[PDB]
């Protein structure tokens, strides 16, 4: 009833935070590379 | 990569132990 409430709508946002958290993780993505100026560093 | 990340993780334990003592005292009476 009201005892069932505590972690529930807590998870209605914490997992959403976690979804945004794991979301961003890769969004900026002899032979080592392909361009000569990229070799310069 | 995790500074205010685990803040809410402890906040849920706060409201947990809060209502854990609260309804227990309301119902053991």
């Amino acid at each position: 009833a009201m005892r069932i409430v505590m972690g529930s709508w807590w998870l209605f946002t914490l997992i959403v935070c976690s979804s945004y958290t794991a979301n961003l993780a890769a969004f900026l993505t002899p032979v080592r590379t392909f361009q000569d100026l990229s070799k310069q560093l | 990569s995790f500074a205010g990340v685990f803040c809410i993780l402890a906040i849920g334990l706060l409201l947990a132990c809060l209502v854990a003592a609260l309804e227990l005292w309301w119902n053991s009476n």
